[PDB]
């Protein structure tokens, strides 16, 4: 038969696990690694980008900025991404209408992941394949496609989250020196030699998180060398 | 598995179903098309099934408005709803701006219209070639449709199974300086050269012409303006 | 895999559309046969059960048109009432009689929408319209979606010897009388029904049309006893 | 398949909900022209768990009583449902319901759900049961059907109790109820319940008589 | 699958979500004489945020297993209905009215052919009638009432524990709590060997509080010695 | 009230008065008129002081998500297409008229956004009350400027409104947006000096309570 | 196995079979190249089918706004769908941004439009590849986007058959601040790299734009002249 | 949904829809049922579906009053013929506001009809069910004349001297060919069709089994077990 | 308002006033009234401000969009008849424009209040225009050259100005021809001064 658009595409399985949430988050991990660093004095988000098909590195972003103090970065695929970001831009903009206030980083959290959870009871629909990052408000936040979130210290996304995950316990710190640190623990999973146009670095610092320019990004490399 | 359940890709990028439709349409019957500056006919088979039937009223080209006419093979009641909502469009988009709607939105219309077919899942690719002969600004162009929705304009083309005959015989024909009634000739001839006895059924033919001597206006030719061809191509 | 539904089969036919050729054949016989001044309509008409009554297969659409139909009643019914109703519009709204060719266009773009899709139900009767326009027309409508006019069908189970008697003298329909006509019909009935007793004064009505008159049944008597 | 015929004639997600109507809690009833007795068994595997009333009202002025057998969750909808009848009838004709017009609107409700796709059937026997002026007892099956039952018994192996309570013609609709659920139910597994609904009143029996009387049967 | 019934008569799909709930973290109920006991075990160090235990209205608490997304899903719907509750009639609902919106809409998500089953567990702390009251929630939707109950990891386990380990006589509780962490550890030593994953409320209709991982080594302090 | 901007080389100075009005009453002092949209552009309405705050809003979130999601500052154009959808539908029953100016790729833009939805772009503009007495000024002293002398002509067109126009007052506010960014000057000036008035002191005897109930914040 | 490979949905792998399938079909289409320097934008691609009976020019560069251009290579009526939805898009963008839209936009837009086609099923995502590019007040743009519904900014785009080879071509050659003739020739190499470096001139077409005006093709004797060069080192 | 649509509406490659052929079978698994037409009066006499004996008599009645002068008796899936049956009463209820009359009984039988294979219709009132209705229904009424009609639930409809449905409906048809005559007195021909109704019944004929409806051109009489007892005999 | 449309010897010339006012006060007396709606395409709009605008907004991507998916120059008729939709289908919208433009022949149309659309080989709107169809019925002159079309729209909208007292400032003109859009300039100081 024809597709059903009717279809439920997410289901428990005989084991009681859910099948297609299980393989979205195959896809999310399958992404281009980013991690995140909490320190006393505040946050780092570093991801790496993908330099073929002759991309403008200067001009591609990975660490998308939602609000003044919230930030966020991505592995998977893009286009959910890109379609989430829209979506979370939305929450923060309308947060800001009513509160006139920056979104505190749990209450987007929340209302981004039962948005994001909605796809997984949606007919028809499959879950986001993406893994997110969310940093702001001197906290981090991984969020899943299955819409679960959770609260982190050093966390990691993409290829070799686990073992990323074990070394950024090894390489915390203070913040200031925190960004080279974790620049160095996430220099030991990069197909090649990383230039600053290779990464991607945001630091939420007091009441706000910024994305480093690239001149920056080089300032952070050379004090790696 | 092959994967022609519905309009999606196969693993090496192929939509059958696509390519299904394209052989019914492949299998209709022949309709040419011949463009000059002096104007436009279309040549159309209309196969004897029965001789029940009124061919002299049974027309295979259908008006999409007073200035764009066309013809389709295969499953050739597609061509019902494709011309119904072409003429819902077209008719409103001539009249909301007083002037003829040119061959590039034809085309635009023709494309969008035919590629929802190829496009949803619950819907079944149109399954016809169709030509839609067009005037605009004085000129006179030929646009033949696959079931892709790929459509593309032809100095002269066809459709239909004996299309393959017929296409080295457009190819062989020269178009410029030829008067309508040469290309009257000329398309009888060429539709009779494709018969194939043993294969296909005694036809009747229809010719629709759009020329200077109708000042651009579609006219279809009645049978005492051809019977002597036909008697000489027989 | 492709008999279930509306898709092209690996050779490039669409089952369900044969089907429906199936479905039409259902339907007891009516033979019609047209010439430019006048048209009949034969039926037969046998009864389900000894204590059924005839279904009266025959509708007159309006004074000097008729409608007939074979398989499913009820788009049969339906056809009959889209008429009626094509009838009182074009002779308001239009000042005309309805065209027997585009009288059918509307219909004919709906049951292209069936075919082209699927969920939609596909017309399963096909309609003789034999009505007076310019001269007496005989229009014959197939569940496909198209109307095309003919000197004479038949259409009902069995049909096609009727359709072959009345095709072996299609040809003289134009030098026929009234009661020629009607004697070809009862003959092209008759080579469908061989059988004797089966086709009698009861199982057959005989529907005349005469242009510039109004339609009437008239009685079987004269010839078939 | 759903809202839709099998080969053979049969709408099988209905009679799937059927079957897993009947495989539910056990509950038994029998009635004279002025009483009704409805008992009902639970099981005491758990201590810690606690049996909830399976008798829920659905309007206390005319003294419409509700019960069901099979899927709990559904009995929750169906007996909102109930309630919302009443009270927007009320309101639309200003007039007390009455019960019959009450176990139609009930009876198309449970329909509406066999009629459609995308929709699952109820799959509970619901049970309405009134006593204003007679004893009433409609009984209504997941497809919509409807019926008075006199005394009978709904789900878990009811058919005996059913069979049972054919020759159990016994004036006393207290012994007849409970000895039909007896035949069926263990005393150590199931703990039973049993009430009698009077005119505009309420109350449940004792447990010893019900119990004493239970042990008779299937012994 | 899908929402639909079987030869067996039963929803497969929701055995399987109830299947899946086994899977979360353990959480466990109990009504004592001065309040209720809810208990959640995370996987890992908390102190953060609460987790497993959650506030829906100034006298309802929720203890969560399963899908993560699916409880906060429906503990967000279920904080929205008692405020709507609260609009309409100016005061706060009961235990039975979040129970009631939880499984109404648990309800219609396992009766809807084109969704699936919401995979996690409730269990209500709260009061009616002037006595406290525990209930429970199932992927199903059916409500039930407990005087202890158990789920998660180890639910069978711990519920068997309380059917046939926990005494009958009434307790407040502190004792409870002491029994509760008797009958875990007794069932698995793991219970007894960590505490810094713990989330305790002390369920009281108008001064509820949660328990500070020092108070649950006091509560260890005590188990331990009053074997030996 | 007297929003005034003046187009200049290389920016905009977008300058109000400090005052708000409901009848013959004046309700705030201080008040800020200039409402922030993006960083390279700001707005200053006066009409209906709850639809300036939210029209003004409804651009700072729709530039706000574009240049947040192309990275890309916004244009004034933008700004002003966006006002001009949202308050042409409502035929003016959103009463906001705003001085809408900033710098873009583009260069400077000052543009007049009226409660139809109505635009036009400007060399310098005057709104409000004092409108008038703010358009003489810069009708006799506007010409080609840098910054300083745009700041002036703006403040002096600014002094006129508050001197000569019943319902301005206070002080003024003052927004440049150049090339090199947005800066601003809150109560530029106090032209609305008020006098140093003592202050006066009730006996606590003077009131009487009948009963307290006291609560405790926790 | 069927339930993954017809439905948009994750595999075990983690991947959606159908959107691979039409990148499939993508590379099955004729090869193309948008290839930008720091002045100019410069795109070369293979000619359609030379049908004897032609009536019309049949390039595979359009115009969809002003300043504003693609060049997509797929399946001809997927290219044309997304063409026109493109200049659907971009007319509303124009009227919602005040002023008319630029290829960044228009790319950002199209992608996200097609993003639902990759997430949800009932519609057939387009298999079509290339780069939206133009002008954007002064500097050459090239963005890329293709039936995956991804959008980045690219130096250019090299879509169609043998991408892989035009790639490796092209990233070995260019560079931003190339000359205008040397970026012609680095164009016209990567595609040479998928049709072969002996095709004649009659094969491909080959366009470029510059600020101030319109998107202009090279003359036959100017492609000539451009393989002769090409050839010659 | 579309599928769902579909699978309703398949046709069978002999022809009749594939859901008519399953309802067709569906409709006669019931009680039998027996009606009579005579120029004086129309019968219509069913046994009762007792499952249990518990099981009141009188509130499993199986003959709906459809209107003033119309009653409806039917076989097969019973819970489909309460539906049809308020559709019925609304048809002729909006019939009479419309016209102040009572509807003909061929009037109803064509609506019903027509709302039949109405499966994929979007609003409630303008078809029955997604599905065919898996009843056979025996309508009589009075409209000038006793009318028997019974629509199956493929839409098709016939009116009839007499008729039998339910699972005996071949063999009281085999014995109607011999037994019925019209020439005969209501009383008798209720005798009749009781004689011919026991034949089948699984149980002895009495009038607590029974229910029979005769509309005449005075009455519209519905017989009470005290007036059956008079035929039984 | 005076806004003029002249078609010449070679393209369409299009001249206007400055002043836009409320009541007596002249809200600023630098508008541009000459709305450009494509390259080749200029609109003079009068009528409801707010609701001229809305419509010239709307035609200037439908114009666009047509162009594109026509794959030729916009047409000023297709633009004109744009605007005489939206003028017609929406009585509540104020709006009468002048749509002057040269796609293959220069060409002139005047949308009234109502959406009456007409073909004029000259033209003038707004409130000035009451006091010049003398002046331009006994100047007028069919293939004028472009100083004598020039000299015309300077004559007849000066003396709107002069009467009209919604009408004042520099004369802005604009000249659309094949060969593209040429500007022109009439300050008032000649104009007031005279």
């Amino acid at each position: 038969m024809f597709l059903d658009t009717h279809k439920q595409l997410t289901l428990f399985t005989s084991e009681g696990k859910l099948d297609q949430c299980d393989n979205a988050l195959k896809a999310a991990t399958q992404g281009s690694l980013s991690v995140g660093c909490v320190s006393e004095n505040g946050v780092v988000l570093a991801s790496l980008k993908e330099s073929n098909n002759l991309v403008i590195l200067s001009e591609y972003k990975k660490i998308y900025q939602i609000s003044p103090n919230l930030g966020i970065t991505y592995s998977g695929c893009q286009p959910d991404f890109r379609i989430q970001y829209n979506l979370s831009l939305k929450i923060s903009e309308e947060y800001t209408d009513i509160y006139s206030t920056n979104i505190p980083i749990r209450l987007f959290v929340e209302q981004f992941s039962r948005q994001i959870q909605e796809y997984t009871i949606k007919k028809g629909y499959r879950p986001f394949g993406t893994l997110l990052l969310i940093v702001g408000d001197n906290k981090m936040y991984r969020v899943d496609p299955s819409g679960s979130y959770t609260s982190l210290q050093v966390g990691t996304i993409g290829r070799e989250y686990t073992e990323s995950g074990r070394l950024l316990e090894r390489r915390k710190g203070m913040l200031d020196d925190n960004i080279s640190t974790c620049v160095e623990c996430i220099r030991e999973y990069c197909g090649r030699s990383v230039k600053s146009e290779d990464i991607d670095i945001g630091v939420y610092r007091g009441q706000e998180f910024r994305v480093y320019s690239k001149e920056e990004v080089q300032e952070v490399f050379d004090s790696i060398n | 598995a092959i994967l022609d359940v519905d309009t999606v890709y196969t693993n090496t990028g192929d939509i059958l179903q696509i390519g299904y439709a394209q052989k019914a349409a492949d299998n209709g019957n022949t309709a040419i098309c011949m463009k000059n500056k002096k104007g436009l006919i279309m040549i159309a088979e209309k196969p004897i099934e029965s001789k029940l039937y009124v061919s002299e009223k049974n027309f295979r080209i259908k008006k999409v408005n007073n200035s764009i006419f066309q013809i389709s093979s295969g499953i050739e009641t597609d061509l019902v709803y494709i011309n119904e909502n072409l003429k819902n469009n077209l008719i409103s988009e001539k009249h909301s701006n007083d002037m003829d709607v040119s061959h590039e939105s034809v085309r635009n219309q023709i494309v969008n219209i035919i590629h929802q077919f190829t496009r949803y899942s619950g819907v079944r690719p149109i399954g016809i070639n169709l030509l839609t002969c067009s005037k605009y600004k004085n000129e006179y162009k030929i646009l033949q449709t696959d079931c892709t929705g790929k459509s593309l304009f032809f100095k002269s083309s066809v459709i239909g199974k004996g299309s393959r005959i017929v296409k080295t015989e457009l190819e062989k024909l020269n178009l410029e300086n030829m008067e309508i009634r040469d290309l009257v000739e000329n398309g009888i001839r060429i539709l009779y050269k494709s018969y194939d006895p043993l294969k296909d059924k005694p036809f009747d033919i229809e010719i629709g012409i759009m020329c200077e001597e109708t000042n651009g206006e579609f006219v279809r030719l009645e049978k005492n303006q051809y019977s002597e061809i036909i008697e000489k191509y027989k | 895999d492709y008999t279930n539904y509306i898709i092209f089969n690996p050779e490039g036919k669409i089952k369900q559309l044969e089907f429906i050729n199936n479905t039409v054949q259902l339907g007891s016989t009516v033979v019609a046969l047209k010439n430019k001044s006048f048209g009949v309509f034969v039926t037969y008409n046998e009864k389900r059960s000894k204590f059924a009554l005839q279904q009266k297969k025959i509708f007159p659409i309006n004074s000097k048109s008729l409608f007939s139909f074979s398989g499913i009643t009820n788009d049969g019914t339906k056809i009959v009432k889209y008429l009626k109703n094509s009838t009182v519009f074009e002779n308001i709204r239009k000042g005309r009689d309805i065209h027997p060719i585009h009288v059918f266009d509307d219909l004919c773009y709906s049951a292209c929408i069936r075919t082209l899709t699927n969920g939609n139900r596909l017309y399963g009767v096909q309609g003789l319209l034999l009505t007076d326009y310019q001269g007496i027309s005989l229009v014959l409508f197939d569940p496909k979606g198209s109307a095309k006019e003919v000197r004479g069908m038949s259409i009902g189970s069995r049909s096609q010897s009727c359709r072959t008697i009345l095709e072996d003298e299609c040809d003289k329909f134009e030098e026929y009388n009234k009661e020629e006509l009607v004697r070809l019909g009862i003959k092209a009935l008759r080579n469908a029904y061989p059988e004797t007793g089966v086709l009698n004064k009861d199982n057959v009505d005989i529907w005349i049309l005469e242009t510039n008159q109004e339609s009437k049944q008239i009685k079987s008597e004269e010839y078939l006893q | 398949a759903l809202g839709i015929f099998s080969p053979d004639g049969r709408l099988i997600q209905v009679e799937y909900a059927q079957q897993a109507s009947e495989q539910g809690s056990l509950v038994v009833f029998s009635s004279d022209t002025n009483e009704i007795c409805l008992s009902i068994e639970t099981k005491t595997h758990n201590k810690m768990l606690i049996d909830q009333n399976k008798l829920l009202p659905v309007d206390k002025d005319l003294n419409i009583w509700y019960t069901f057998s099979g899927i709990k969750p559904d009995s929750y909808k169906v007996l909102n449902e109930a309630r919302l009848i009443c009270r927007n009838y009320k309101i639309k004709t200003g007039t007390n319901i009455s019960f019959d017009e009450l176990a139609y609107e009930l009876s198309l409700y449970k329909q509406k759900f066999t009629l459609d796709s995308s929709m699952r059937p109820f799959g509970i026997r619901s049970i309405l049961l009134q006593v204003k002026d007679m004893a009433k007892i409609y009984v209504l099956e997941p497809d919509g059907n409807y019926s008075e039952y006199k005394c009978g018994a709904v789900g878990q192996k009811s058919v005996s109790v059913c069979e049972y309570l054919e020759k159990c013609e016994e004036e006393d609709i207290i012994f007849r109820s409970v000895s039909g659920l007896g035949t069926v139910v263990q005393s150590d597994k199931n703990k039973v319940m049993s009430y009698v609904i009077s005119k505009d009143e309420i109350r449940r029996v004792e447990d010893e008589t019900v119990s004493q009387i239970i042990s008779t049967v299937s012994v | 699958s899908s929402n639909t019934f079987t030869e067996e008569g039963r929803l497969l799909q929701t055995e399987y979500a109830i299947k899946n709930v086994s899977k979360g973290g353990t959480i466990i109920g109990l009504v004592c004489k001065d309040g209720v006991i809810l208990l959640g075990i995370n996987k890992t160090e908390l102190l953060d945020e609460r987790e497993k235990i959650y506030k829906i209205n100034p006298k309802v608490y929720v203890s969560v297993s399963g899908l993560f997304g699916d409880a906060m899903l429906l503990k967000k719907y279920g904080q929205v209905k008692a405020q709507d509750f609260l609009y309409e009639f100016d005061y706060d609902c009961d235990i039975d009215r979040i129970c009631n919106f939880i499984s109404e809409k648990k309800q219609l998500f396992t009766q809807y052919n084109s969704t699936r089953p919401f995979g996690f567990s409730f269990i209500y702390a709260g009061m009616k009638n002037n006595k406290f009251k525990l209930c429970s929630t199932d992927p199903s939707g059916t409500i039930n009432e407990w005087k202890g109950v158990c789920f998660g990891e180890n639910e069978d386990a711990i519920n068997n524990g309380l059917r046939n380990d926990f005494p009958d006589e009434e307790m407040d509780m502190e004792r409870g709590l002491f029994e509760i962490f008797k009958i875990l550890s007794k069932v698995t030593e793991c219970s007894a060997k960590d505490h810094k994953k713990y989330e305790i409320l002390y369920f009281k209709n108008e001064e509820s509080r949660f328990l500070e991982f020092e108070e649950i080594e006091n509560i260890l302090l005590r188990i331990e010695e009053e074997k030996n | 009230t007297t929003i005034v901007g003046v187009k200049y080389k290389g920016g905009v100075v977008i300058c109000a008065d400090t005052r708000s009005t409901s009848g013959p009453i004046v309700a705030d002092k201080n008040c800020s008129k200039i409402h922030y949209i993006s960083d390279n552009i700001q707005a200053c309405g006066a009409g209906t002081s709850a639809d300036i705050t939210r029209v003004t809003r409804k651009a700072s979130k729709v530039l706000s998500i574009f240049s947040k999601t192309y990275n890309r500052l916004p244009r004034v154009s933008h700004c002003v297409r966006t006002c001009q959808l949202h308050l042409h539908p409502y035929q003016g029953h959103i009463s906001a008229a705003l001085v809408v100016g900033g710098v873009d790729d583009t260069g400077a833009h000052l543009y007049d956004v009226y409660p139809h939805g109505s635009s036009n772009s400007v060399s310098y503009t005057a709104l409000g009350s004092g409108s008038l007495a703010a358009i003489s000024i810069l009708e006799a002293g506007y010409k080609d400027m840098n910054r300083e002398e745009a700041m002036e002509l703006a403040c002096a067109a600014i002094e006129a409104g508050i001197m000569n126009d019943l319902y301005s007052g206070s002080n003024i506010d003052v927004c440049v947006i150049s090339q090199e960014g947005r800066e601003m000057f809150r109560n530029y000036k106090k032209v609305g000096v008020r006098n140093e008035v003592p202050k006066f002191q009730y006996p606590r005897s003077s009131v009487k309570i009948l009963k307290e109930d006291i609560y405790k914040y926790i | 196995s069927i339930k993954d490979e017809i439905y948009n949905i994750f595999n075990a792998d983690g991947k959606i079979l159908q959107i691979e399938y039409g990148l499939e079909a993508v590379n099955k289409s004729l090869p193309l190249v948008v290839l930008k320097n720091k002045n100019m934008i410069v795109c070369a691609a293979k000619k359609n089918q030379g049908h004897l009976l032609e009536d019309e020019v049949q390039t595979s560069f359009q115009p969809i706004y002003p300043n504003l251009y693609s060049a997509f290579t797929g399946n001809w009526a997927d290219v044309f769908y997304v063409n026109s939805k493109a200049k659907d898009l971009a007319h509303y963008a124009s009227y919602k941004l005040g002023f008319s839209v630029t290829p960044d936009i228009l790319c950002r837009k199209l992608a996200d439009e097609l993003q639902p086609l990759i997430q949800s099923t009932g519609e057939r995502a387009p298999a079509f590849a290339g780069a939206l590019f133009g002008f954007d007040n002064g500097k050459p743009v090239v963005y890329m986007t293709n039936i995956s519904a991804v959008c980045y900014p690219v130096y250019g785009s090299m879509v169609g058959s043998k991408n892989q080879n035009m790639y490796k071509y092209v990233e070995k050659y260019y560079n931003e601040d190339i000359e205008d003739e040397k970026l012609f020739e680095v164009a016209v190499g990567g595609l040479l790299e998928s049709l072969g470096e002996n095709s004649v001139y009659q094969e491909m077409e080959v366009a470029y734009l510059r600020n101030g005006e319109v998107l202009k093709y090279l003359d036959d004797k100017e492609i000539e002249s451009l393989l002769l060069s090409i050839a010659d080192k | 949904s579309i599928v769902s649509r579909q699978n309703a509406n398949t046709y069978s490659a002999e022809g009749r829809l594939y859901q008519v052929e399953y309802a067709m079978q569906a409709m006669n698994l019931g009680t039998s049922s027996i009606g009579i037409k005579t120029k004086d009066y129309v019968l219509l006499a069913s046994e009762k579906k007792i499952i249990s004996k518990l099981q009141n008599p009188s509130s499993v009645k199986k003959h709906y009053r459809v209107y003033d002068h119309i009653a409806l008796g039917f076989s097969g899936i019973s819970a489909d013929v309460k539906t049809i049956v308020d559709k019925s009463r609304n048809f002729a209820i909006n019939h009479e506001y419309l016209y102040d009359e009572n509807c003909k009984v061929e009037r109803l039988l064509e609506h019903l009809a027509d709302l039949s294979l109405n499966f994929d219709k979007k609003e409630a009132d303008e078809k029955i069910f997604s599905r065919p209705f898996g009843a056979s229904l025996l309508i009589i009424g009075y409209d000038t004349e006793p009318r028997l009609f019974s629509l199956d639930p493929s839409g098709s409809y016939l009116e009839y001297h007499a008729k039998a449905i339910g699972s005996g409906s071949e063999v009281i048809e085999n014995m109607l060919e011999q037994e019925f005559d019209p020439n005969v007195d209501i009383n008798s021909g209720l005798k009749n069709i009781l004689n011919m109704l026991s034949k089948v019944m699984k149980d002895k004929i009495n009038n607590f089994n029974v229910e029979i409806t005769a509309i005449t051109k005075n009455e519209c009489k519905i017989l009470t077990p005290e007036e059956i007892e008079q035929f039984l005999e | 308002t005076t806004i003029m449309a002249v078609k010449y010897a070679d393209g369409i010339l299009i001249g206007a006033d400055c002043r836009t006012s409320m009541g007596t006060y002249v809200s600023s007396r630098f508008t541009d009234k000459l709305t450009k709606i494509s390259d080749n395409i200029y609109c003079c709009r009068s009528g409801s401000a707010a609701d001229t605008q809305a419509i010239t907004q709307y035609i200037t991507e439908l114009v666009q969009r047509s162009s594109f998916i026509d794959k030729e120059i916009p047409s000023v008729k297709k633009a004109a008849m744009a605007a005489k939709d939206i003028i017609y289908r929406y009585p509540n919208m104020l709006a009468g424009l002048i749509i002057a433009g040269y796609d293959t022949k220069p060409r002139i149309f005047n949308i009234s209040l109502g959406g009456t659309m007409t073909e004029a080989e000259w033209q003038i709107g707004g409130s000035g225009s009451a006091y010049i169809y003398g002046l331009c019925d006994t100047t007028f002159k069919p293939n004028m050259n472009l100083e004598e079309a020039l000299e015309f729209v300077k004559l007849a909208v000066t003396c709107a100005i002069k009467r009209d007292n919604a009408s004042g400032g520099c004369i802005r003109m604009a000249s659309i021809t094949r060969e593209g859009v040429q500007r022109f300039f009439y300050s008032g100081d000649k104009i007031l001064n005279s």
